[PDB]
């Protein structure tokens, strides 16, 4: 791990991205005032509770995160955002800014690439929210890296995903809405599920906008749950 | 800190194979004294001998050593041992027994040979010192944390051949200008350069402060193992 | 697997290959930087590149504010120019606050140089995959550019470059203050100098820019910043009515 | 200065049969010369057919009858849910209340 | 060889496996449960003549109501019966009571699990048979291992010895056994896998009872059960 | 987080050897050629300012440093290695010897101090030795003037004259010939310039040049009169002004 | 902190590093320890590589650890040192709590314990030391002898031997140490106890020593002389057809 | 691809695999059959203890860790010691300090995040063990399955250990019979029994073979040994 | 309060320290021996505070019993001294510091001369030909200071005492039942045990 391979490149960071592709697809997607979170649940057995193994994680009242990969790994990496976040929240007053939380992150997970007596993260974890000033969405890789983005998928169908992505980003350069990016981020979460679906599969969706949520994180249940359901299952028979 | 199949510890061996390859160190003990003598490893024109100092060092008045090994692992291990003699003094208000400086040095080797993961030191020391329960006394200490008491010994380059002059030529009724003169002589057939010359030597002797009654160090200048090298036809 | 290819020991001819390696990392991002020196400012230049769609082109930079007066431009990985960019921030304002002045660019230099140092002689550390560009007008030394290395080196530079084709750079910047005569770009507005900078990036690396294929910081007395597309793009406006 | 101590009222009576035993108490606590309530339990059921109760400083009082019922608790778990008898009760409650020989709890307990 | 926690492909600890493996290389311990007491006897195996076989201290006294033998590596044994002692004496100090059997064994059956704050290199090389009586589940036996599993016996043997006696230990057990039936029972089996001829000098007796606690059987009185053992199985 | 390997990575080998060592001296043989000579009123300590393109600013990088008001070093090796021990060094001059005797230490006792940080890294855990070797020269009342080397094991020798690095064999053999126990200050400087030009290939003046010496106190770099028992620092820096006056008349 | 651990078990259930241990001690000195009827004897031997020695200064296989209690030991001379003083702190200590003198046993667990422990703790090597310890309890006068190896076990012995060919010297102490009859006097069990050596050592030249260790802190070390009349006495008298 | 990357938990291999914890995963396998299940009203354990010896314990499988929470082991018996003790520590601190029971899902998370650190530390071990864990909270009754991976799920219900399939093949066609039994414990128990009957080529489940605990809206968690249990074979 | 004297005639040193034990309002005990044998050449008597006095006293017999069996060799009274002083030293600006105050009293085989050493609490030391710790050498230095001769006999020195003790039975408000007194020389440690109704 405190190893450079030849080329230089971090072959236990490497690795690790291997697990993170071996992993369910999740994603996000920004929208004009918010963004909205999707993941893939694999249905391993009818005995699963529906809707009882929650994925999606919240830090603070105002950002999401899900991640692909060693399911634990992302649970470490949430702890620790919360541990961050109230001790900004504690010292500044003000809620923490995506941004700034976005680099919090950043430097635990790079820290766990400079020791030999440690390993790197086995996840990439899609996250962001609402702050002072807009909408966030960020994806982390287990070297560290993260960026912003307009849309973002990791997991066993990241390809498709981002494709999927790609063509929202240039057929609605105005924005997407809240409502809109709800029930795209089922339909994108459902035509990733080709990639991965020697499994049937529950869909799990969040979102963080203005004036649908007042930029609080909150998870779509109910009604406005069914309808993406609906047009996802629609828009691929 | 490892133990071999056969119960040696590797470390140690090594760490004496590396003392095997430094300069000659003797130290004789007489009835009336004792001498230390060393050769310096293969120097050079421009090497100072005047402000160097490299294998005799003083421990306190009473207690010098030769060293034989890693000259920076050793003054780790002088200033530890001075130090040691200093609190003895302040404990007691008596000089530290010779004995027990150096079965404190060798518990210190030993340490590095049982617990911690750190190499050994490469140093082997002669200590030549005096105090009033015993009078005169030789010791040797090793990386291995052994130490054995001597007439007259040897430690580094060519131990062997060195053992087996001083066997042939030493006697217990010895004064210390024997000694001084059994040394240089020990050296001569031992050295692995051309002849003998004062800038390839340190000299120490510990005699009875000529006329007092009273314990007295010397560390020969470049002048005086010059003239001694003469008086005794080496020149 | 030779313990002296993994960790930071010598080798038998006296090299340190996790070292060589690191100094490989810093071109991962094919990316290359210039800094050079005005007569009262400082500019540095690098390439951007945002090949993915779906990234916010916004948040991709490789130049970092470490204080009011210090900015440094980063080659290699971003996990690790970021590391290096918190700790120099962190350094930046505890050296204000023990000493009552703001820290020099070249002491900042030199500390992050020794911390590099370290991890050239620690095993349990690996190196940085970084090279870091320090720039500022130092009150005490005026135009200012200082360069770190993964082997702890650090020196003073009248201009210098780094990445992928830096040799080229370099040669093309040596050979202007071969004709010039002088250790600085004789102009007193920061524009021009930017504008100098951008033509030999040109030049050097056949390549014409669009505002959005780079990336510009600036450091005058008492303020370092970076530029904006627009600003930017005013630079590229007026190079094209010349050259 | 700080006084860590206070004084809650109270009185409490335990009187041993041949087959029972009582613990009785008033339920007033109170501050100087105010009450503070005219119904507050102190005398309490411990599991393992074991009243307590522990009178004088209302706030050591209950740390203790916490820290016994959770004993009791922790007996049950570590020893087979073994029934703590009386006299190993009274015993534990020792080292409870000696444990803070040198920051006592101000109360006078019976079980 | 890698580490000391580490798990094979099976899923078994290394260091755990190979330190049953030290267990067997030791002398035999056997341990018989009844309603009236629970034997437990040694092989003594002195490695000399010179040996004095008193010295060998292989089964010990924890308190009163509990006793123990050991196998394997026996020096490793001194601070597990130590603790034992600690943890039944502090218990009797906090509670007015007798520890129970099992409680016990679990406490040191926890101090085993400190190998790798874990202040333990390696696992130990001893196996313990703890027996003893408390009111609740009256006369019992353990086998404790250094994984820190433990196991309730009505017999068991431990040892080189333990895989041909424990089959002799399932052919004779029976609900109903008494004390003296046992004690006989154990110099048997024990006679049957020493690789030495059994006498007062090479093996030793014990046992727990309510009424009188653990005593250690002395010299003489174990010939004469030795000198009824032989008479017993004579007759048939 | 944490630290791991808490053993020597330099250990002895069967023949005796400490690779590490070994291997560290091997680094320092790569390293750019620098000397010291000793005179009778003076030492120089000098070397080559080997710079990395023309666009490097030689005079920003310090390869011979001042250690205390009497003492400079000079190094051969790794430059990072170099820089830290000189910070290390100028240290212990402090918390060691004048925090506690208020005066700088004489020189073979700093001198031992550096050694004793070298050795500490021929044994710790977790580290490797520093790939350097250092020329220490200096002045104090009871001793005069002298002139160390440190390798990196944490041995020290004191020399009349010598050289480190690359092109030493060579410079040893010049300075053994050309040195005499008479030579003045001048003359050794003038002997120093020679024997550096045997070394370097470009050019070879006073901007590719770093040379030091340890002299008569210098008053005018004390910085305040009106005490006059001190008269300042021994040490000084040669300027690429002074180097090339003496080029000159070479 | 290194706690690297480096005891530890192999597939067959051996642990290496103190079998290794005992290989140190079987390449040690060979050590005697014979016990009579009122007294118990100590014997050592001494090597030959090197003899321009001073015998004044040296120190002795025989160490006292109270005025009661002798420890002698094959193995590494070094690790030897640090069980003596760990042993005779321990007796200081044990004077100091309890006012009484260690019982030769106590002492022997106390020493058997630490071996043990150093068998078992990240980043130490086991010692390469056996020991015998002798002596008499207080207030007591028959005779004690205890044997430890590096494993940390400890057990009695009417006569034991350890070091190097401590096999051949074991042989002779099994034919000839009598249960019934142990060597009734100081005299006649110092017998015993040459007689043992004389197969290892050559000579009984500089290199075969001998302490005698009597109730109430009686423990007197033999001249070259005293033991010359031991040996002159057997080499002639056992060897006639 | 398998050679040099099994030696820590804090290595990948090439694949992104974690060798040291897949072999902790294995001990479970290895490991004597439980069973897990529950309705509305109910949750129910049933675990098959294993013997040694026929002169032997059969080894206790279930612990309780609060009034309204325990669990069932399979694999590592000693570390479900250590689990099921911090999780008596956990459930113990939400009584002292909140006066809440603690939630049968924070069981769970709180179980995941010790286990994880495991799968990420140098010279520690993953756990060996699998656990299923009943509750019945502030939103009903509740099975969990932790796996030493760290990976916790909610199940209505399950099973671990040797053969365990054949007991979660049966749960999965029995799934809307049994989660109807409400207010009905003996009748859970005997869908858990004879689940866990659909993995034993063992016997006839004796006496001391069986194991059974329950937890439930007027229900303690409570333990049922042999006598106890001879109504249910 | 309790009564420690120290007197160094020709051939050896006689200690004297009285055998009453008083807490509070009760004699507990008449025969106390307020001395420990560090060595067979040296003995140190003590007096102070309640529990300090006895717990210092065998914690330094301790110290130089393991150096004598370390070395097979006695320690000098200098040396034995000299270590006592600086654990008071070190004592006193602990958390709580011994209340002990020590004579100590030995024969110098090396040097064939008897020596005592005066050492109070603060680890104040000094070699006197008499000494005392507390009340009573506000009686006996001033007789001493008469009565005393540096060559006297044992005999002699015994009776010097007579008159200290006699002097302190006198003028002393508290009953210290008399003293127990010991004689150190060449051979060693011997007890008077007859000397309170002599």
């Amino acid at each position: 791990n405190s190893v450079f391979s030849p080329d230089g490149r971090n072959f236990q960071v490497e690795y690790a991205v291997k697990a993170v592709e071996n992993g369910t697809t999740s994603i996000g997607i920004k929208c004009n005032d918010g963004v909205v979170f999707a993941v893939e649940k694999l249905i391993t057995s009818k005995l699963l509770v529906p809707q009882k193994n929650v994925k999606i994680q919240v830090v603070d009242r105002h950002i999401g995160c899900v991640y692909s990969g060693l399911i634990p790994d992302g649970r470490h990496l949430v702890n620790r955002g919360r541990e961050e976040a109230a001790s900004f929240k504690k010292l500044y007053k003000t809620p923490i800014p995506i941004p700034a939380f976005a680099d919090r992150l950043g430097q635990y997970v790079q820290a766990h690439t400079l020791y030999n007596s440690v390993r790197p993260f086995g996840v990439s974890t899609i996250f962001g929210g609402v702050d002072k000033n807009g909408a966030h969405l960020y994806m982390l890789e287990p070297s560290g890296s993260y960026w912003g983005y307009k849309g973002a998928a990791t997991g066993k169908g990241r390809q498709s995903a981002k494709a999927e992505l790609e063509k929202l980003v240039d057929h609605h350069p105005e924005g997407l809405s809240a409502r809109e990016a709800v029930k795209q981020a089922a339909k994108i979460i459902y035509l990733a599920h080709e990639d991965n679906k020697e499994k049937d599969f529950e869909l799990e969706i969040s979102w963080c906008s203005l004036s649908e949520t007042n930029g609080l994180h909150k998870f779509v249940k109910g009604d406005l749950l069914q309808e993406a359901i609906d047009f996802a299952q629609k828009e691929i028979n | 800190t490892i133990f071999s199949p056969e119960g040696r510890l590797y470390q140690v061996e090594y760490a004496l194979e590396s003392i095997s390859h430094a300069g000659t160190a003797i130290g004789i003990m007489a009835s009336d004294g004792i001498v230390l003598a060393a050769e310096r490893k293969v120097t050079s024109t421009l090497l100072e001998q005047d402000t160097s100092t490299e294998k005799l060092y003083k421990l306190n008045d009473k207690i010098a050593v030769a060293v034989a090994g890693l000259t920076a692992d050793a003054e780790i291990l002088i200033n530890t041992a001075r130090i040691h003699a200093q609190n003895y003094l302040k404990t007691y208000n008596e000089d530290i027994p010779v004995e027990i400086l150096v079965r404190r040095l060798s518990d210190i080797k030993q340490g590095y040979t049982q617990h911690g993961g750190l190499r050994p030191f490469g140093v082997s020391f002669i200590y030549a010192g005096y105090d009033d329960r015993y009078g005169y006394q030789l010791y040797t200490s090793n990386p291995s944390g052994n130490y054995t008491g001597w007439k007259a010994i040897s430690v580094g380059a060519n131990t062997s051949a060195a053992q087996t002059l001083l066997q042939m030529d030493y006697k217990d009724d010895m004064k210390v200008d024997d000694a001084i003169e059994l040394a240089l002589k020990t050296l001569s057939k031992t050295t692995d350069s051309s002849a003998l010359t004062y800038d390839r030597l340190e000299f120490a002797t510990i005699r009875k402060g000529a006329n007092d009654g009273e314990v007295y160090q010397k560390i020969f200048k470049p002048q005086e193992i010059k003239d001694i090298l003469v008086k005794t036809g080496i020149t | 697997a030779g313990y002296d290819r993994h960790i930071t020991i010598f080798s038998p001819e006296g090299r340190l290959y996790q070292v060589e390696y690191a100094f490989k990392a810093t071109n991962q991002t094919n990316i290359n930087s210039l800094a050079v020196r005005g007569k009262d400012c400082t500019v540095v230049i690098s390439q951007k590149k945002v090949p993915d769609k779906l990234l916010d082109p916004t948040t991709v930079s490789y130049i970092f504010c470490i204080s009011r007066t210090i900015g440094m431009v980063v080659n290699g990985p971003i996990p690790d120019a970021r590391n290096a960019a918190l700790r120099a921030k962190a350094e930046a304002a505890e050296f204000r606050y023990k000493y009552g002045y703001d820290m020099p660019c070249d002491v900042l230099a030199k500390r992050m140089a020794n911390l590099s140092q370290i991890y050239t002689q620690r095993a349990y550390m690996r190196p940085l995959g970084v090279i870091l560009t320090f720039v500022s007008v130092d009150e005490e030394l005026g135009p200012s550019i200082y360069k770190t290395d993964p082997a702890g080196y650090y020196v003073g530079y009248k201009a210098t470059a780094t990445g992928p084709k830096q040799q080229e750079i370099t040669t093309n910047l040596e050979n202007h203050f071969k004709k010039s005569k002088i250790d600085h770009i004789n102009e007193e507005s920061w524009e021009k100098v930017v504008e100098f900078a951008i033509t030999h990036m040109i030049d050097a690396l056949g390549t014409e820019f669009s505002k959005n294929d780079l990336e510009v910081g600036v450091a005058t007395k008492d303020k370092f910043f970076t530029l904006s597309a627009e600003n930017i793009e005013e630079r590229l406006v007026a190079i094209a009515e010349q050259d | 200065q700080f006084n860590p101590y206070g004084d809650n009222g109270g009185t409490i009576l335990g009187i041993a049969g041949e087959d029972f035993a009582v613990l009785a108490g008033d339920t007033r606590n109170i501050t100087d010369y105010s009450i503070n309530s005219r119904y507050e339990p102190k005398v309490f059921d411990c599991g393992d057919n074991i009243v307590m109760s522990a009178n004088g400083f209302a706030a050591d009082g209950d740390a203790l009858v916490k820290r016994f019922k959770n004993s009791v608790k922790w007996y049950h778990f570590d020893h087979n849910d073994k029934k703590l008898s009386i006299n190993s009760a009274a015993r534990n409650i020792q080292h409870l209340l000696y444990g803070k020989r040198f920051f006592p709890y101000y109360v006078h307990t019976i079980i | 060889d890698r580490g000391v926690s580490t798990f094979s492909p099976e899923g078994r600890l290394f260091q755990v496996e190979y330190s049953l493996e030290a267990i067997k290389l030791g002398s035999t311990a056997i341990g018989i449960a009844t309603k009236e007491g629970v034997v437990l006897g040694v092989e003594k195996r002195a490695t000399s003549p010179l040996l004095e076989s008193d010295s060998i201290e292989k089964i010990v006294e924890i308190d009163r109501h509990i006793g123990c033998a050991m196998s394997g590596l026996t020096a490793d044994a001194r601070s597990m019966i130590e603790h034992a002692r600690t943890a039944a004496v502090t218990h009797n100090l906090y509670y007015d009571e007798d520890i129970n059997v099992e409680s016990l064994t679990q406490s040191v059956c926890d101090l085993a699990l400190r190998f790798g704050e874990r202040l333990m290199s390696r696992p130990f090389g001893v196996a313990l048979l703890i027996a003893g009586h408390d009111a609740d589940d009256g006369y019992q036996l353990f086998h404790a291992e250094p994984s820190g599993t433990f196991y309730r016996y009505n017999a068991k043997a431990i040892g080189s010895g333990s895989e041909g006696a424990q089959a002799e230990l399932l052919n004779e057990w029976h609900s109903s056994l008494t004390l003296k039936e046992a004690e006989l029972l154990v110099l048997k089996i024990l006679k049957q896998v020493m690789e030495e001829k059994l006498d007062e000098n090479n093996a030793q007796l014990s046992c727990i009872t309510k009424q009188d606690g653990f005593k250690i059987y002395d010299n003489e009185k174990t010939a004469e059960l030795i000198k009824e053992l032989k008479e017993k199985e004579a007759a048939e | 987080m944490t630290d791991r390997y808490s053993f020597s990575l330099t250990t002895f080998s069967p023949s005796g050897k400490l690779g590490q060592i070994d291997y560290a001296l091997t680094a320092v043989k790569q390293g750019v050629t620098s000397l010291g000579i000793k005179a009778t009123n003076g030492v120089v300590i000098a070397t080559e300012k080997k710079s990395s393109s023309p666009l490097a600013m030689s005079e920003t990088l310090s390869k011979v440093s001042l250690l205390t008001p009497d003492i400079g070093a000079v190094y051969s090796g790794m430059g990072p290695d170099y820089r830290v021990l000189v910070d290390k060094s100028r240290k212990v001059a402090h918390t060691s010897y004048k925090r506690i005797y208020g005066e700088y230490p004489p020189t073979k006792l700093l001198v031992s101090e550096v050694a004793k940080i070298m050795q500490e890294a021929t044994q710790s855990g977790g580290v490797r030795p520093f790939g350097v070797s250092l020329l220490i020269a200096g002045h104090d009342e009871f001793n005069g003037f002298s002139l160390y080397q440190v390798d990196p094991s944490g041995s020290y020798f004191p020399w009349k004259a010598t050289a480190i690095g690359k092109g030493s064999v060579a410079a040893k053999t010049f300075l053994e010939k050309r040195w005499n126990d008479e030579l003045e200050l001048e003359d050794a400087i003038h002997i120093a310039l020679l024997t550096l030009k045997e070394s370097v290939e470009g050019e070879f003046n006073g901007d590719t040049i770093e040379l030091a010496i340890i002299g008569d106190e210098n008053p005018d770099l004390l910085g305040y009169t009106g005490i006059p028992t001190d008269k300042g620092p021994r040490f000084r820096k040669l300027t690429s002004q002074e180097i090339n006056d003496r080029l000159e008349a070479l | 902190g290194y706690d690297r651990a480096l005891s530890i078990f192999s597939p067959d259930g051996h642990i290496f590093q103190v079998e290794y241990a005992l290989e140190a001690v079987k390449r040690g000195t060979c050590a005697v320890g014979v016990k009579g009827k009122n007294c118990v004897v100590l014997g050592c031997e001494r090597r030959s590589t090197l003899k321009l020695q001073d015998t004044r200064i040296t120190p002795s296989k025989v160490s006292k650890i109270d005025s009661h209690v002798v420890l002698s030991f094959s193995g590494l001379n070094a690790d030897s040192r640090i069980l003596i003083e760990k042993a005779r702190v321990e007796a200081q200590s044990h004077r100091l709590t309890l006012e009484d003198p260690v019982t030769v046993e106590y002492l022997t667990r106390y020493v058997a314990g630490v071996q043990q422990r150093y068998t078992q703790s990240g980043g130490v090597r086991p010692f390469g030391v056996s020991t015998l310890i002798a002596g008499f309890d207080p207030r007591d006068d028959e005779p004690k002898l205890y044997q430890t190896e590096p494993s940390g076990i400890y057990s009695s012995w009417s006569a034991q031997t350890i070091g190097r060919n401590s096999k051949t010297v074991r042989e002779f102490l099994e034919k000839n140490y009598d249960r019934k009859e142990p060597p009734a006097t100081v005299e006649e069990c110092v017998k015993l106890t040459v007689r043992s050596l004389l197969e290892v050592v050559q000579t009984g030249a500089k290199n075969i020593e001998i302490t005698v260790v009597k109730p109430d802190s009686d423990i007197v070390a033999l001249s070259s002389e005293e033991i010359n009349q031991y040996v002159t006495q057997i080499e002639q008298e056992k060897q006639e057809q | 691809f398998r050679n040099n990357y099994d030696g820590d938990t804090v290595t990948f291999s090439p694949t992104g695999r974690l060798f040291q914890v897949e072999y902790a995963l294995e001990a479970i396998k290895q490991g004597s059959v439980t069973v897990g299940l529950r309705s509305n009203t109910h949750a129910v354990l049933v675990a098959l203890k294993r013997n040694a010896d026929e002169l032997s314990s059969y080894q206790k499988k279930i612990i309780k860790c609060d009034e309204h929470m325990g669990l069932s082991l399979a694999g590592l018996a000693p570390d479900a010691r250590v689990l099921s003790n911090y999780l008596r520590q956990q459930c113990n601190y939400s009584s002292l300090v909140f006066n809440r029971k603690l939630a049968v899902e924070r069981a769970g998370h709180l179980l995941c995040d010790k286990a994880q650190k495991n799968t990420q530390s140098y010279g520690g071990r993953p756990y060996g063990v699998g656990l299923l864990i009943i509750g019945y909270d502030k939103s009903g009754a509740h099975l969990l399955e932790f796996q030493p991976s760290g990976n916790v799920t909610e199940l209505y219900g399950t099973a671990i250990g040797a053969r365990s399939q054949g007991a979660k093949t049966y749960l999965e066609r029995t799934l809307d019979t049994f989660i109807k039994i409400d207010g009905n414990p003996d009748e859970l128990i005997k869908a858990g029994v004879e689940a866990i009957s659909q993995s034993l080529r063992d016997e006839s489940l004796t006496v001391d073979n069986l194991s059974i605990a329950i937890v439930g809206k007027d229900t303690p968690f409570t333990i049922y040994d042999g006598e106890a249990v001879a109504k249910y074979i | 309060m309790d009564i420690i004297l120290g007197i160094r005639v020709q051939d050896s040193v006689i200690l004297a320290s009285s055998k009453a034990v008083t807490r509070g309002i009760s004699v507990l005990k008449d025969s106390d021996d307020k001395t420990r044998q560090l060595s067979p050449h040296t003995l140190m008597s003590f007096a102070g505070e309640a529990g300090d006095t006895v717990q210092f006293a065998e914690y330094i017999q301790a110290n130089i019993q393991l150096y004598s069996i370390r070395e097979d060799y006695e320690l000098s009274p200098q040396a034995v001294s000299s270590f006592v002083r600086q654990e008071l030293a070190k004592s006193i600006r602990s958390r709580r510091p011994y209340q002990v105050n020590v004579l100590i009293g030995g024969y110098d085989k090396k040097k064939n001369k008897p020596e005592l050493y005066q050492i109070d609490y603060l680890g104040t030391k000094v070699e006197l030909p008499y000494g005392a710790h507390g009340y009573s050498g506000f009686y006996t230095f001033s007789l001493l200071d008469h009565h005393y001769r540096p060559d006297m006999t044992t005999e002699e020195g015994l009776d010097l005492l007579k008159l200290c003790v006699q002097e302190l039975e006198k003028r002393m408000p508290m009953d210290f039942k008399g003293v127990i007194v010991k004689i150190v020389d060449k051979d060693g440690i011997r007890q008077v045990d007859d000397f309170q109704a002599q």
